[PDB]
């Protein structure tokens, strides 16, 4: 009986550990699309103010 | 005397008059040809002034003559105002016939001196407990509903204003800056079938509105209402989106010949919102509770007029889209959300640590959000498990069926008092409530519907 | 204590010479041997009133539209 | 021939003059009546110069007469100038009353030419263990310390004054450029309690101060080390924040005409640093050692001001803010600070085989920390939780309590030698002192301390 | 008439006409006695005209005289065009003298209208089985090209010019847009050997040629794919690089200096895309179907360029570098790879059964080659075991050798029909096959190949 939930033991894991990967990449993939909204904002700000003093001087 | 249209670019027309008849700023101007109201904005010098047409621009031309008539935008006020729907310019657009007015008042007015004003810690219950345990009211105090679009701020409002019409026997003033019309024809018609229209006065500047009448619109509504407050009466002043006011302030600014500030906004941003903010106040003579609901722009509570807002307020609500998405509503976020009542020599101890406690629980939660997410609620600590199972029970007991929703799901609405708020949550934190599965706390009203909901 | 007010509904002009005034106000102390205390309720607010009148005056913009020299201020 | 004021805007001025008697660029000019010097920046045409006020404007109006000095700003230098405060006029700022100079020169010069430079690897030891051990500073090189607000610039800087400049037997010169009124203080009282004032000469441009003077104040100093310099001297020069010179050009520039260029600086940005760090060099007739400290805006090493100085320094010690948060002084980063000495060539291999592996060991640490927080420390490898334990320690033992920060730290500072700085990093990563709590590293000097520290 | 030079400013240039000769937009100049067209950009009023010049600026001055041509650029069409090299301007950039043009049309036009379009979605048999089964590309429709290089992009595009001109009687044209020069030559000279050259029209825009070429050499390519089209052919347009096309937009917008738009592209980028993809469509007489290679920038799909392009595309081809290992030469990832046509509505059931049968099986197999990697080959039941045979047969059956790569291969070239590559894949899904080796599925052509490879 201890043996062979030992055996239980080492198969739990391994699918709990193929879960927690996967899981891992969907957090990755969200937060990778939050990183390009942040990327592409960043610009349009630096250029309105580019502008915006080239406007004036 | 008369002027000339010398130049039109949208919303904005400049007008020249003679050197000696030049109006003043905030002068109402009138086309002869379409009688078009114009509001002037500034003095550019040589005899020509700049405006803002409080109407559609199409179809006029440069040369037309214009007639100043020597005032501001005046608005008829007191009792006749009842029951009726007007304007931005004090017209009535109810099909009624004319208003019995017995005087009118300027739009533009000083805010009440720091000697004028009114302390008020009288707390104001709602019905609803998230808002009772955590942004408790106080009667004569401001309150904010900010969201992102459909999020829960015209149903949360719309909620309020039934369950504060029960208590209060005083008149209201409702403004609707930049919104639905479909939404001021539902709320007309609910309230004339209901016999409630003779007790509230309805203006209306809608998203179908040129700029010039959604920029001024909130005007209108506030100075109504205080005629009634310093008749020495307790007002309640509803704003459909105080947003609006500002938004409409962008659109022309550019066009008044003004450099832009961060993010495209008016560089005038936070005068325009605390000129109009400071007169809605409680003087010494009478009260004016009122309730604004304020739009967040693409979901951003930094964005410069969320941000800029939040200083004006005594109750801050702050709905949010991932509680909606859950399924709960009100969609409230009791740790973004806050209350200037929410002190202990104001509501009592009890009811402060009970919030208190509600809110050190859902911290901790959303701190281990992180780690349940990647190896799930099995690896936390005994004691953080125990945590995580109040904080969920917690989270779905601060929902709540309204009777302004039952047309929407099917359910009948709840309405629960201060004091069956605060045992139910007591409860819950103590561990009284242990036993029962987390879907018997969702859309239950009291905690006595929570057990006989367990029971299924 | 002294209270000097620039509540939200008063000119850009006061809302950014407040902290200025309460300064020389504190400094009547300071020059004749005695001690005070300042508290500047919010230097942002003093700096978004000094970003308006700088615009309309339609001197160039800086960072994040404000003036070159809100370091200065 | 004499101009007149035609434009004030601001700390920038512009003058008209004859057409036939225009001021050179970079020419001093002196309004008549008012005490104020101006600085011809440009000259736009017409008789007309642009120009920037060493002084306040308040008292300044448009008429005032202008003279022309007919040269640029002309700064006392020699002798003559050790033991006093000056201003970027060269005026002195103490009541010791004139200078009694023998020699006035311009703080404007082209940099030494390519046949001039000169090299040298001398060693120069500081007596912390994080620099001596990661970044050997060499005598006549340039040593900058990058960090942002709050981390230790100014603490650091005194630290190797004290353990450099005293011991020093030549002259040296201070800059505090954009500094604390407060720390100009405290620093003049602690020369003169020192007697160490009568070789060192003191050039103070506070934060009060107009632009124009925190524009040129790190010429001033620079002039004076040059003519020092130049009579084949070996001298020192300690700028307290080299960064105001560039925000000073940034808050001048958009007056000046000038278009903005990225993250909204000065068009002039790498020019204007270019034309001053040149200056700040070792030649063939004498050797000027220095240390700046850079301020890094944001904490962000990749702004464009932090980003163009590095290329200008031979030693960058980088000072991090998340190793201060945690309490550890001084909070140099070892991964990210580096030298030019740092070579087997100039040191030795037993210095750099020591550094490299400290390096090593807090890199591979830098991936663990995040394994650690998810999971556990069980299921790591041994030699992993073995590793682990060398890198926590030796972290720690980079700190070291320093004699300019006893009124913070409350212990006594201490000194400690490269030759300890070496023996004890080489013993933790050989795992001698494994047998040790982590908490005896903390502040503890050399090696030595630490293990009496375990016994307490 | 003739007008004169009145500034340069880099590639800009404004010329000044007569009131009666102003040259109209877009129209093509010339510079008296030197080599140099100037395209015609804006008309600033005033007799003047804003220009981008076609070429170097280099010793240009003021007071030159210009000509004006009367039309746009105009470029050689029809037969004469095959097998020769041209820049923006038409003319042959290859030493081999002129071009024997019978005609010469204007590289501006409108798209075809809409009566002008196709009575259908009639398929391109390319020739190749991969793309016709799984990649199904429409007449008339735009297909993306993605992958790195060294993958094979090259031989694919000169396979499908042989197959269009031997298979269907049509031609191609390929647009150089930012063109490398060394891999331009590169080009020339592999499809001379591979014996294509005379089959296709070469056009490029090199990358260091002004911003005004590489922005217009795609409409010059596609005015000599327009001709073709018009003589009654199905022709193939290659693209080089749309990505490249979009850059040298946003470099002209930014020389004219309007005001860029989202992530720093001109305001124009919808317009300019849709002006050159509405012109590849399958008329009532031809149709040009267009291979265009596309570049993503950051790897991100949501970037101005990337989600306008995407708008136009009706196919997208992956190459594979992974694929190119295991030994299939045309590298299309079948599971990556998609088509909009891929519709059981357009292609019927029984094509739309065949390509979503193999994506099934190929998709299970994948997840199964995990499991035989980390559990091993005997945890797999009988079906799946017996389904990893059919997909490793149907994974070899995708290989293919062709015309262009028999130096590689080793082995005559194969044109698959529609008919036989469904009917073949049919088969192998079914079982029908399953007691061939999988080898003898690899660098067939058609099914009947397989089984006579197998024999042996
Ligand atoms: N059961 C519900 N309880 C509360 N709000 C709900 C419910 N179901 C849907 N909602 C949404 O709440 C929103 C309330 O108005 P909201 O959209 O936030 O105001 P606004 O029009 O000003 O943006 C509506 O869009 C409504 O559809
Ligand atoms: N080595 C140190 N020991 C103790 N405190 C330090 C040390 N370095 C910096 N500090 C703390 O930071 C301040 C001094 O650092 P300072 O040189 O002013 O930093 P920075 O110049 O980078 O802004 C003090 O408040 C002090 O407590
Ligand atoms: N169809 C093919 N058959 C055989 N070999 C090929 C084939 N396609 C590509 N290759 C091999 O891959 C190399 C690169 O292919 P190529 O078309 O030139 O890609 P790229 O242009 O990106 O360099 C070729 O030189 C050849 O060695
Ligand atoms: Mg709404
Ligand atoms: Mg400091």
């Amino acid at each position: 009986a201890v043996v062979e939930n030992n055996a239980c033991e080492q198969a739990a894991r391994m699918i709990a550990m193929k879960n927690a990967t996967d899981n891992a990449g969907e957090l990755i993939s969200d937060l990778q699309l939050i990183y390009n909204k942040a990327r592409q904002a960043a610009i349009t700000q630096e250029i309105s103010e580019i502008v915006g003093g080239a406007a004036a001087v | 005397s008369s002027g000339r249209i010398v130049q039109i670019i949208g919303a904005v027309i400049d007008v020249e008059f003679p050197r000696d008849a030049v109006p003043s700023i905030y002068e109402a101007l009138k086309v002869q040809g379409v009688e078009t109201t114009l509001e002037v904005q500034q003095q550019l010098g040589d005899g020509v002034v700049r405006s803002i047409a409080m109407g559609s621009t199409e179809g006029l031309k440069r040369g037309l003559n214009v007639d100043s008539t020597g005032a501001a935008i005046s608005v008829p006020v007191g009792k006749a105002t009842l029951g009726r729907i007007m304007d931005v310019l004090g017209n009535p657009i109810d099909e009624a016939g004319p208003i019995g007015e017995e005087e009118r008042w300027g739009i533009h007015r000083e805010a009440p001196s720091y000697a004028d004003q009114a302390g008020g810690n009288e707390l104001l219950e709602t019905g609803i407990k998230v808002i009772d345990l955590v942004c408790p009211f106080a009667k004569g105090g401001k309150v904010g509903l900010f969201g992102g679009a459909g999020v829960g701020k015209t149903v949360n409002m719309m909620e309020l204003i039934r369950n504060i019409a029960i208590e209060h026997s005083g008149y209201s003033v409702f403004a609707g800056v930049g919104e639905r019309t479909r939404e001021g024809n539902d709320f007309y018609h609910e309230m004339k079938d209901s016999n409630v229209l003779d007790k509230v006065a309805l203006v209306y500047g809608q998203m179908n509105e040129p700029p010039g009448n959604r920029l001024r619109v909130a005007l209108t509504g506030l100075t109504m209402a205080e005629k009634f407050r310093d008749e020495g009466r307790d007002v309640l002043l509803f704003i459909d989106n105080i947003y609006r006011y500002t938004l409409a302030g962008t659109e022309v600014s550019a066009l008044l010949g003004r450099m832009p500030s961060a993010v495209g906004y008016q560089p005038t941003l936070a005068e325009e919102m605390g000129v109009l903010q400071e007169r809605i106040t409680s003087t010494k003579k009478g009260s004016i509770t009122s309730i604004q609901a304020v739009y967040v722009p693409a979901d951003d509570l930094t964005d410069p007029s969320p941000a800029t807002t939040f200083a004006h307020l005594d109750a801050t609500v702050v709905l949010s889209r991932d509680i909606a998405s859950l399924g709960i509503y009100p969609a409230v976020d009791p740790l973004d959300s806050t209350s200037r009542q929410l002190d202990p020599l104001v509501i009592g101890q009890d009811h402060y640590d009970t919030a208190r406690g509600v809110q050190y629980v859902l911290q901790r939660y959303k701190e281990l959000k992180d780690i349940i997410a990647i190896l799930g609620m099995d690896e936390l600590s005994e004691a953080d498990k125990l945590l995580v199972a109040r904080a969920r029970k917690i989270q779905r007991f601060l929902s709540q069926p309204f009777f302004v929703a039952e047309v929407f799901t099917g359910s009948p609405g709840k309405y629960v008092s201060l004091k069956d708020t605060i045992a139910g949550f007591k409860g819950i934190l103590n561990g009284d409530y242990d036993h029962l599965p987390e879907q018997a706390f969702y859309m239950v009203g009291g905690i006595e519907e929570a057990v006989e909901k367990a029971k299924k | 204590t002294i209270v000097v007010a620039a509540s939200a509904s008063e000119s850009a002009a006061l809302q950014y010479l407040a902290p200025y005034s309460g300064c020389t106000m504190g400094e009547y102390f300071r020059d004749r041997g005695e001690d005070a205390l300042i508290v500047y309720d919010d230097l942002s607010k003093q700096a978004v009133a000094y970003r308006q009148i700088s615009l309309l005056l339609r001197r160039p913009p800086g960072r994040e539209a404000y003036p070159g020299d809100v370091f200065y201020l």
